[PDB]
């Protein structure tokens, strides 16, 4: 939502969360009814299937 | 034990991914690795 990748990149995946899928797929909507296309592109290269 | 040679040789990919297909094959112990 701050449109900020700097934080989101280099604090929460180094690896310390395992993150879940829906917890991905839902902050994918909100990159895809918003236009950030940097978020787009960061949360597809975390292994998401479409 | 009942040796029978094998069927699994495999073109193998997954379903709603995108990976390139993975070459795979089903294989006995006590194999020759040559």
């Amino acid at each position: 939502a701050w449109n900020r990748v700097d934080i989101a990149q280099s604090e929460l995946f180094r690896g310390d969360i395992q993150w879940r899928s829906f917890h991905l797929e839902a902050s994918l909507m909100d990159a895809l009814l918003n236009d950030r296309p940097e978020f787009v592109r960061l949360l597809i290269s975390h292994g998401l299937s479409l | 034990t009942t040796e029978k040679p094998t069927d699994a040789y495999g073109d193998l990919d997954f379903t709603y991914s995108g990976r390139k297909h993975s070459n795979f094959l089903r294989l006995s112990d006590r194999t020759d690795p040559a």
